[PDB]
Protein backbone atom coordinates (compact mmCIF):
# COMPACT_ATOMS: atom_id res chain seq x y z
CA UNK A 1 0.00 0.00 0.00
CA UNK A 2 0.93 3.72 0.87
CA UNK A 3 -0.57 5.44 3.66
CA UNK A 4 0.86 7.91 5.89
CA UNK A 5 -0.31 8.51 9.56
CA UNK A 6 -0.21 11.96 11.77
CA UNK A 7 -0.50 12.86 15.43
CA UNK A 8 -2.94 14.56 17.47
CA UNK A 9 -1.70 18.44 16.56
CA UNK A 10 -2.52 21.23 18.32
CA UNK A 11 -2.12 24.74 17.06
CA UNK A 12 -0.34 24.44 13.40
CA UNK A 13 -1.18 28.12 2.04
CA UNK A 14 0.98 30.98 2.82
CA UNK A 15 4.18 32.06 0.50
CA UNK A 16 4.61 28.43 -0.80
CA UNK A 17 3.29 27.57 -4.01
CA UNK A 18 5.98 24.65 -5.52
CA UNK A 19 5.60 22.71 -2.50
CA UNK A 20 2.16 22.35 -2.84
CA UNK A 21 2.00 21.68 -6.34
CA UNK A 22 4.77 19.15 -6.12
CA UNK A 23 2.34 17.15 -4.09
CA UNK A 24 -0.59 17.47 -6.38
CA UNK A 25 0.66 14.79 -8.55
CA UNK A 26 0.30 12.13 -5.67
CA UNK A 27 -2.60 13.77 -3.58
CA UNK A 28 -5.74 14.32 -4.69
CA UNK A 29 -7.76 17.05 -3.51
CA UNK A 30 -6.37 20.28 -3.86
CA UNK A 31 -6.50 21.12 -0.02
CA UNK A 32 -5.87 17.44 0.52
CA UNK A 33 -2.15 17.92 -0.31
CA UNK A 34 -2.46 21.73 1.46
CA UNK A 35 -3.32 19.68 4.68
CA UNK A 36 -0.79 17.63 3.91
CA UNK A 37 1.78 20.38 3.24
CA UNK A 38 1.68 22.14 6.24
CA UNK A 39 2.39 18.21 7.95
CA UNK A 40 5.84 18.92 6.89
CA UNK A 41 6.48 22.53 7.88
CA UNK A 42 5.22 22.67 11.66
CA UNK A 43 6.94 20.20 13.67
CA UNK A 44 9.71 20.02 10.82
CA UNK A 45 10.59 16.73 10.62
CA UNK A 46 14.28 16.66 10.78
CA UNK A 47 14.86 12.58 10.11
CA UNK A 48 12.64 10.32 7.75
CA UNK A 49 12.93 6.72 9.41
CA UNK A 50 13.21 3.62 6.98
CA UNK A 51 12.11 0.30 7.36
CA UNK A 52 9.96 -2.80 6.27
CA UNK A 53 7.57 -4.01 8.72
CA UNK A 54 9.15 -5.21 14.31
CA UNK A 55 12.46 -4.32 16.80
CA UNK A 56 14.28 -2.90 13.70
CA UNK A 57 11.98 0.02 14.01
CA UNK A 58 13.14 0.78 18.41
CA UNK A 59 16.68 0.49 16.96
CA UNK A 60 16.07 3.54 14.20
CA UNK A 61 14.13 5.53 16.37
CA UNK A 62 16.58 5.14 19.01
CA UNK A 63 19.19 6.44 15.74
CA UNK A 64 16.64 9.01 15.58
CA UNK A 65 16.54 9.78 18.95
CA UNK A 66 20.42 9.79 18.75
CA UNK A 67 20.86 13.25 16.88
CA UNK A 68 18.12 15.24 18.40
CA UNK A 69 16.09 14.75 15.81
CA UNK A 70 11.99 14.94 15.49
CA UNK A 71 11.49 11.87 13.16
CA UNK A 72 9.18 10.49 10.87
CA UNK A 73 8.64 7.27 9.89
CA UNK A 74 7.97 5.29 6.85
CA UNK A 75 8.48 1.83 6.09
CA UNK A 76 6.49 -0.88 4.18
CA UNK A 77 4.07 -2.78 6.00
CA UNK A 78 1.38 -4.59 4.16
CA UNK A 79 -0.58 -7.19 5.85
CA UNK A 80 -2.55 -7.65 9.22
CA UNK A 81 -1.57 -8.85 12.38
CA UNK A 82 -3.39 -7.20 15.51
CA UNK A 83 -1.52 -3.66 16.85
CA UNK A 84 0.91 -2.42 13.76
CA UNK A 85 -2.22 -0.99 12.17
CA UNK A 86 -3.60 -0.70 15.61
CA UNK A 87 -0.07 -0.10 16.87
CA UNK A 88 1.09 2.76 13.96
CA UNK A 89 -0.51 5.35 16.69
CA UNK A 90 1.53 4.03 19.43
CA UNK A 91 4.49 4.85 17.82
CA UNK A 92 3.75 8.29 18.68
CA UNK A 93 3.34 7.64 21.87
CA UNK A 94 6.46 4.92 22.35
CA UNK A 95 8.94 6.95 19.85
CA UNK A 96 7.25 10.20 19.78
CA UNK A 97 7.14 10.49 15.65
CA UNK A 98 5.56 13.42 14.20
CA UNK A 99 4.43 11.01 11.54
CA UNK A 100 4.38 7.65 10.00
CA UNK A 101 4.22 6.14 6.26
CA UNK A 102 3.24 3.20 5.45
CA UNK A 103 3.68 1.16 1.82
CA UNK A 104 -3.45 -2.45 0.21
CA UNK A 105 -3.83 0.14 -2.62
CA UNK A 106 -7.78 -0.78 -2.70
CA UNK A 107 -9.44 -1.48 0.91
CA UNK A 108 -7.48 1.41 2.40
CA UNK A 109 -9.32 0.78 5.56
CA UNK A 110 -7.61 4.63 6.66
CA UNK A 111 -11.01 5.45 8.78
CA UNK A 112 -9.79 2.56 10.91
CA UNK A 113 -7.40 4.85 11.88
CA UNK A 114 -8.30 8.39 11.61
CA UNK A 115 -11.21 7.27 13.58
CA UNK A 116 -9.41 7.50 16.90
CA UNK A 117 -7.39 11.06 16.29
CA UNK A 118 -4.96 10.26 14.35
CA UNK A 119 -4.75 12.09 10.30
CA UNK A 120 -3.87 10.10 7.93
CA UNK A 121 -3.69 10.41 3.71
CA UNK A 122 -3.96 7.87 1.14
CA UNK A 123 -1.50 6.42 -1.72
CA UNK A 124 0.89 7.65 -3.67
CA UNK A 125 2.71 4.81 -6.46
CA UNK A 126 5.44 3.08 -6.63
CA UNK A 127 7.92 2.39 -9.83
CA UNK A 128 7.15 4.77 -12.81
CA UNK A 129 9.16 5.70 -15.82
CA UNK A 130 10.40 9.18 -15.37
CA UNK A 131 7.05 10.66 -15.65
CA UNK A 132 6.72 12.45 -11.92
CA UNK A 133 9.74 12.24 -10.11
CA UNK A 134 8.62 11.11 -7.00
CA UNK A 135 11.73 11.29 -5.12
CA UNK A 136 11.51 15.33 -4.42
CA UNK A 137 9.55 14.86 -1.43
CA UNK A 138 13.13 14.66 -0.01
CA UNK A 139 13.54 17.82 -1.18
CA UNK A 140 10.46 19.56 0.38
CA UNK A 141 11.23 17.85 3.43
CA UNK A 142 14.80 19.21 3.52
CA UNK A 143 13.66 23.00 3.51
CA UNK A 144 11.43 21.59 6.34
CA UNK A 145 13.91 20.47 8.32
CA UNK A 146 14.69 17.26 7.18
CA UNK A 147 18.29 17.09 8.03
CA UNK A 148 19.14 13.24 7.72
CA UNK A 149 17.69 9.94 6.54
CA UNK A 150 17.50 6.54 9.00
CA UNK A 151 17.59 3.31 7.59
CA UNK A 152 16.14 0.47 9.90
CA UNK A 153 17.74 -2.55 9.48
CA UNK A 154 16.22 -4.90 6.62
CA UNK A 155 15.88 -2.88 3.63
CA UNK A 156 17.09 -4.52 1.07
CA UNK A 157 20.10 -3.23 -1.67
CA UNK A 158 17.25 -1.47 -3.53
CA UNK A 159 15.90 0.67 -0.77
CA UNK A 160 19.18 1.12 0.79
CA UNK A 161 20.28 2.53 -2.83
CA UNK A 162 17.59 3.88 -3.06
CA UNK A 163 17.98 6.12 0.23
CA UNK A 164 21.16 6.39 0.12
CA UNK A 165 20.77 7.76 -3.35
CA UNK A 166 18.05 10.27 -2.23
CA UNK A 167 20.53 11.19 0.52
CA UNK A 168 23.08 12.32 -2.00
CA UNK A 169 20.70 14.02 -4.67
CA UNK A 170 19.03 16.65 -1.89
CA UNK A 171 22.12 16.80 0.53
CA UNK A 172 20.41 14.44 3.31
CA UNK A 173 22.16 12.32 5.42
CA UNK A 174 22.05 8.66 6.09
CA UNK A 175 22.28 6.38 8.70
CA UNK A 176 22.90 2.86 8.86
CA UNK A 177 22.12 -0.28 11.53
CA UNK A 178 26.17 -2.61 1.85
CA UNK A 179 26.00 -1.36 4.86
CA UNK A 180 29.95 -2.05 6.70
CA UNK A 181 32.45 -0.64 4.40
CA UNK A 182 32.96 2.72 3.23
CA UNK A 183 29.53 2.27 1.48
CA UNK A 184 28.21 3.02 4.84
CA UNK A 185 29.08 6.70 4.20
CA UNK A 186 28.91 6.51 -0.15
CA UNK A 187 26.51 9.33 0.05
CA UNK A 188 29.50 11.78 1.80
CA UNK A 189 32.81 9.96 -0.42
CA UNK A 190 30.58 11.15 -3.69
CA UNK A 191 28.24 13.90 -2.70
CA UNK A 192 27.04 14.18 -6.36
CA UNK A 193 26.30 11.21 -7.54
CA UNK A 194 27.04 9.22 -11.30
CA UNK A 195 26.74 7.18 -14.38
CA UNK B 1 14.85 4.78 -28.03
CA UNK B 2 15.65 8.51 -26.92
CA UNK B 3 13.17 9.56 -29.77
CA UNK B 4 12.90 13.71 -29.66
CA UNK B 5 9.15 13.39 -29.77
CA UNK B 6 9.36 12.90 -25.99
CA UNK B 7 12.24 15.27 -25.86
CA UNK B 8 10.76 18.24 -27.41
CA UNK B 9 7.62 17.47 -25.98
CA UNK B 10 8.47 18.04 -22.25
CA UNK B 11 10.47 21.00 -23.42
CA UNK B 12 7.76 23.07 -24.62
CA UNK B 13 6.17 21.80 -20.93
CA UNK B 14 8.58 24.29 -19.69
CA UNK B 15 6.97 27.16 -21.03
CA UNK B 16 3.35 25.73 -19.71
CA UNK B 17 1.26 27.91 -17.19
CA UNK B 18 1.00 24.49 -14.78
CA UNK B 19 4.40 24.77 -12.23
CA UNK B 20 3.41 20.94 -12.20
CA UNK B 21 3.98 20.51 -15.84
CA UNK B 22 6.96 22.48 -16.26
CA UNK B 23 9.12 20.83 -13.37
CA UNK B 24 7.60 17.44 -14.14
CA UNK B 25 9.19 18.43 -17.86
CA UNK B 26 12.55 19.05 -16.57
CA UNK B 27 13.14 16.12 -14.85
CA UNK B 28 12.23 14.14 -17.84
CA UNK B 29 14.39 16.28 -19.41
CA UNK B 30 17.27 15.18 -17.34
CA UNK B 31 16.66 11.60 -17.20
CA UNK B 32 16.60 11.41 -21.24
CA UNK B 33 19.68 13.87 -21.31
CA UNK B 34 19.20 15.44 -24.70
CA UNK B 35 21.38 18.02 -25.35
CA UNK B 36 18.51 19.91 -27.16
CA UNK B 37 17.28 20.87 -23.81
CA UNK B 38 20.26 23.42 -22.42
CA UNK B 39 19.02 26.42 -23.88
CA UNK B 40 15.08 25.67 -22.54
CA UNK B 41 16.06 24.95 -18.96
CA UNK B 42 18.50 27.68 -18.62
CA UNK B 43 15.85 30.19 -19.15
CA UNK B 44 13.84 27.92 -16.73
CA UNK B 45 16.77 28.64 -13.94
CA UNK B 46 14.57 31.98 -13.46
CA UNK B 47 10.99 30.14 -13.14
CA UNK B 48 8.36 32.24 -10.91
CA UNK B 49 8.98 28.91 -8.73
CA UNK B 50 11.50 27.49 -7.21
CA UNK B 51 10.91 23.80 -7.74
CA UNK B 52 10.99 24.59 -11.81
CA UNK B 53 14.08 26.24 -10.75
CA UNK B 54 15.27 23.20 -8.38
CA UNK B 55 14.39 20.73 -10.93
CA UNK B 56 15.83 22.77 -14.18
CA UNK B 57 19.21 23.12 -12.27
CA UNK B 58 19.44 19.53 -11.49
CA UNK B 59 18.30 18.48 -15.33
CA UNK B 60 21.09 20.81 -16.69
CA UNK B 61 23.76 18.55 -14.27
CA UNK B 62 22.31 16.11 -15.34
CA UNK B 63 22.92 16.39 -19.21
CA UNK B 64 26.34 17.22 -18.54
CA UNK B 65 26.51 20.17 -20.83
CA UNK B 66 29.12 23.10 -20.64
CA UNK B 67 26.64 25.44 -20.96
CA UNK B 68 24.64 25.07 -18.29
CA UNK B 69 28.03 25.98 -16.27
CA UNK B 70 27.96 30.16 -16.07
CA UNK B 71 23.80 29.78 -15.93
CA UNK B 72 24.09 27.46 -12.64
CA UNK B 73 26.57 29.79 -11.62
CA UNK B 74 24.50 32.96 -11.54
CA UNK B 75 21.70 30.09 -10.70
CA UNK B 76 23.85 29.69 -6.90
CA UNK B 77 23.27 33.15 -6.11
CA UNK B 78 19.20 32.38 -6.40
CA UNK B 79 16.98 33.39 -3.39
CA UNK B 80 15.69 29.75 -3.10
CA UNK B 81 17.99 28.01 -0.87
CA UNK B 82 16.96 24.75 -2.88
CA UNK B 83 17.86 25.74 -6.10
CA UNK B 84 21.12 27.27 -4.74
CA UNK B 85 21.90 23.42 -3.70
CA UNK B 86 20.38 21.91 -7.13
CA UNK B 87 22.87 24.38 -8.95
CA UNK B 88 25.83 23.89 -6.38
CA UNK B 89 25.05 19.96 -6.74
CA UNK B 90 24.70 19.98 -10.93
CA UNK B 91 28.00 22.50 -11.18
CA UNK B 92 30.08 19.33 -9.37
CA UNK B 93 27.92 16.72 -11.87
CA UNK B 94 29.18 19.18 -14.98
CA UNK B 95 32.89 19.58 -12.82
CA UNK B 96 33.67 22.99 -14.84
CA UNK B 97 36.38 24.71 -13.37
CA UNK B 98 34.63 27.99 -14.38
CA UNK B 99 32.34 26.95 -11.26
CA UNK B 100 34.67 26.75 -8.43
CA UNK B 101 34.81 30.38 -7.36
CA UNK B 102 30.96 30.64 -7.49
CA UNK B 103 31.25 27.47 -5.54
CA UNK B 104 33.97 28.92 -3.16
CA UNK B 105 31.38 31.90 -2.62
CA UNK B 106 28.68 28.76 -2.15
CA UNK B 107 30.79 27.80 0.93
CA UNK B 108 29.70 31.22 2.86
CA UNK B 109 26.03 30.44 1.89
CA UNK B 110 23.49 30.11 4.41
CA UNK B 111 21.91 26.99 4.19
CA UNK B 112 24.50 24.63 5.69
CA UNK B 113 23.14 21.98 3.06
CA UNK B 114 24.27 24.61 0.13
CA UNK B 115 27.50 24.68 1.67
CA UNK B 116 27.42 21.08 2.31
CA UNK B 117 26.89 20.31 -1.39
CA UNK B 118 29.28 23.08 -2.22
CA UNK B 119 31.91 21.71 -0.69
CA UNK B 120 31.13 18.19 -1.94
CA UNK B 121 31.08 19.74 -5.78
CA UNK B 122 34.35 21.78 -4.90
CA UNK B 123 35.62 17.91 -3.94
CA UNK B 124 34.24 16.86 -7.52
CA UNK B 125 36.00 19.29 -9.51
CA UNK B 126 39.03 18.98 -7.46
CA UNK B 127 40.43 22.38 -7.95
CA UNK B 128 43.20 23.38 -5.72
CA UNK B 129 41.91 26.88 -5.83
CA UNK B 130 39.02 25.50 -3.41
CA UNK B 131 41.35 23.59 -0.67
CA UNK B 132 42.20 26.82 1.15
CA UNK B 133 38.27 27.94 1.37
CA UNK B 134 37.64 24.33 2.08
CA UNK B 135 39.95 24.84 4.96
CA UNK B 136 37.89 27.70 6.56
CA UNK B 137 34.55 25.59 6.45
CA UNK B 138 36.39 22.78 8.80
CA UNK B 139 35.15 25.32 10.79
CA UNK B 140 31.81 25.55 9.77
CA UNK B 141 29.09 25.55 12.47
CA UNK B 142 27.15 23.16 10.59
CA UNK B 143 29.05 19.53 11.35
CA UNK B 144 27.44 18.60 7.60
CA UNK B 145 29.75 20.98 6.08
CA UNK B 146 32.92 20.59 8.52
CA UNK B 147 32.49 16.70 7.34
CA UNK B 148 31.51 17.65 3.73
CA UNK B 149 34.80 19.96 3.29
CA UNK B 150 36.99 17.33 5.14
CA UNK B 151 35.68 14.80 2.33
CA UNK B 152 36.63 17.06 -0.44
CA UNK B 153 39.37 17.73 1.39
CA UNK B 154 40.48 14.42 0.94
CA UNK B 155 39.14 14.07 -2.16
CA UNK B 156 41.53 16.64 -3.90
CA UNK B 157 44.40 15.31 -1.88
CA UNK B 158 46.33 18.35 -1.40
CA UNK B 159 48.82 18.22 0.99
CA UNK B 160 47.85 22.09 2.55
CA UNK B 161 44.44 20.21 4.23
CA UNK B 162 46.57 17.75 6.46
CA UNK B 163 46.91 20.19 9.51
CA UNK B 164 43.44 21.61 9.19
CA UNK B 165 42.19 18.00 8.84
CA UNK B 166 44.71 16.78 11.50
CA UNK B 167 43.35 19.07 13.95
CA UNK B 168 39.71 18.09 12.78
CA UNK B 169 40.47 14.64 14.30
CA UNK B 170 39.42 16.81 17.66
CA UNK B 171 36.09 18.21 16.29
CA UNK B 172 32.85 17.35 18.97
CA UNK B 173 31.25 15.63 16.19
CA UNK B 174 32.12 12.44 15.47
CA UNK B 175 31.08 12.27 11.52
CA UNK B 176 33.38 15.00 10.74
CA UNK B 177 35.97 13.09 12.87
CA UNK B 178 35.14 10.31 10.42
CA UNK B 179 36.23 12.32 7.46
CA UNK B 180 38.91 13.84 8.90
CA UNK B 181 40.34 10.47 9.28
CA UNK B 182 38.83 9.69 5.48
CA UNK B 183 40.69 12.29 4.58
CA UNK B 184 44.00 12.13 5.68
CA UNK B 185 43.68 8.49 4.65
CA UNK B 186 43.55 9.39 1.25
CA UNK B 187 45.62 12.28 1.46
CA UNK B 188 48.23 9.52 3.04
CA UNK B 189 50.36 12.35 4.66
CA UNK B 190 52.87 10.76 7.50
CA UNK B 191 51.75 13.91 9.49
CA UNK B 192 48.19 13.00 10.62
CA UNK B 193 49.80 9.02 11.62
CA UNK B 194 50.47 10.33 15.05
CA UNK B 195 46.56 12.35 15.41
CA UNK B 196 45.29 9.21 13.55
CA UNK B 197 46.87 6.78 16.34
CA UNK B 198 45.80 9.44 18.59
CA UNK B 199 42.33 9.05 17.15
CA UNK B 200 42.01 5.26 17.58
CA UNK B 201 41.59 5.99 21.27
CA UNK B 202 38.32 7.84 19.77
CA UNK B 203 35.08 7.20 21.20
CA UNK B 204 33.24 6.87 17.89
CA UNK B 205 33.35 3.34 16.86
CA UNK B 206 33.34 5.16 12.91
CA UNK B 207 36.18 7.27 14.14
CA UNK B 208 38.31 4.82 14.91
CA UNK B 209 37.10 2.73 11.87
CA UNK B 210 38.13 5.42 9.73
CA UNK B 211 41.87 6.54 11.67
CA UNK B 212 42.04 2.44 11.29
CA UNK B 213 41.57 2.46 7.44
CA UNK B 214 43.22 5.87 6.99
CA UNK B 215 46.43 4.20 8.65
CA UNK B 216 46.16 1.48 6.54
CA UNK B 217 46.41 3.99 3.50
CA UNK B 218 49.07 5.89 4.75
CA UNK B 219 51.39 2.73 5.06
CA UNK B 220 53.55 3.86 7.56
CA UNK B 221 54.49 1.69 10.24
CA UNK B 222 54.68 4.32 13.35
CA UNK B 223 50.97 2.86 13.84
CA UNK B 224 51.50 -0.54 13.20
CA UNK B 225 51.20 -1.54 16.80
CA UNK B 226 48.66 1.19 17.64
CA UNK B 227 46.68 -0.85 15.01
CA UNK B 228 47.21 -4.02 17.24
CA UNK B 229 45.45 -2.32 19.90
CA UNK B 230 42.66 -1.50 17.54
CA UNK B 231 42.57 -5.51 16.65
CA UNK B 232 41.40 -5.99 20.62
CA UNK B 233 38.38 -3.16 19.73
CA UNK B 234 34.97 -3.50 20.97
CA UNK B 235 33.66 -2.96 17.26
CA UNK B 236 33.67 -5.62 15.22
CA UNK B 237 34.88 -3.36 12.16
CA UNK B 238 37.55 -1.54 13.08
CA UNK B 239 39.09 -4.88 14.30
CA UNK B 240 38.71 -6.15 10.55
CA UNK B 241 39.69 -2.66 9.56
CA UNK B 242 42.79 -3.04 11.48
CA UNK B 243 43.61 -6.63 10.13
CA UNK B 244 43.02 -4.80 6.24
CA UNK B 245 44.64 -2.01 7.24
CA UNK B 246 47.78 -4.05 8.66
CA UNK B 247 48.35 -6.29 5.27
CA UNK B 248 48.63 -3.12 3.20
CA UNK B 249 51.46 -1.89 6.06
CA UNK B 250 53.47 -5.11 5.04
CA UNK B 251 56.72 -6.43 6.00
CA UNK B 252 58.46 -7.78 8.94
CA UNK B 253 57.33 -4.96 11.63
CA UNK B 254 53.38 -6.76 10.95
CA UNK B 255 55.43 -9.88 10.54
CA UNK B 256 57.34 -9.87 13.59
CA UNK B 257 53.97 -8.07 15.24
CA UNK B 258 52.34 -11.43 13.96
CA UNK B 259 54.79 -14.27 14.81
CA UNK B 260 54.01 -12.81 18.70
CA UNK B 261 50.52 -13.08 18.14
CA UNK B 262 50.34 -16.63 16.31
CA UNK B 263 52.31 -17.19 19.72
CA UNK B 264 51.28 -15.07 22.45
CA UNK B 265 47.60 -13.78 20.73
CA UNK B 266 44.30 -14.29 21.72
CA UNK B 267 40.80 -13.53 20.09
CA UNK B 268 40.75 -11.50 16.44
CA UNK B 269 44.38 -10.62 17.27
CA UNK B 270 45.42 -14.09 16.68
CA UNK B 271 42.60 -15.16 13.75
CA UNK B 272 44.74 -12.92 11.67
CA UNK B 273 47.85 -13.29 12.53
CA UNK B 274 47.91 -17.14 11.48
CA UNK B 275 46.07 -16.09 8.18
CA UNK B 276 48.62 -13.58 7.35
CA UNK B 277 51.57 -15.89 8.24
CA UNK B 278 49.79 -18.28 5.59
CA UNK B 279 49.18 -15.49 3.46
CA UNK B 280 52.57 -13.61 3.57
NA1 LIG C 1 8.72 7.77 -0.88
Amino acid sequence: AFLIVKGPSEKDNEQDPSAIAFLKQFARNHEKAERFFELLVREGVEAIIIARGEREIEQAAKLAREKGFEALAFLAEYERRDRQFDDIIEYFERYGFKAVIVAKELKQAAQKIEEKGFKALAFSGRIDQENHNINDIFELLQRQGLRAIIAATGLSERELSWAQRAAQQYGLDIIFAFDEQDNRFKHFLEPIRRQ
Amino acid sequence: HTDPEKVEMYIKNLQDDSTTVRFNAAYALGKIGDERAVEPLIKALKDEDWLVRFSAARALGEIGDERAVEPLIKALKDEDSSVRFSAAYALGKIGDERAVEPLIKALKDEDPRVRRIAAGALGEIGDERAVEPLIKALKDEDPYVRMAAAYALGKIGDERAVEPLIKALKDEDGYVRRAAAYALGKIGDERAVEPLIKALKDEDENVRLAAAQALGKIGDERAVEPLIKALKDEDRYVRLTAARALGKIGGERVRAAMEKLAETGTGFARKVAVNYLETH
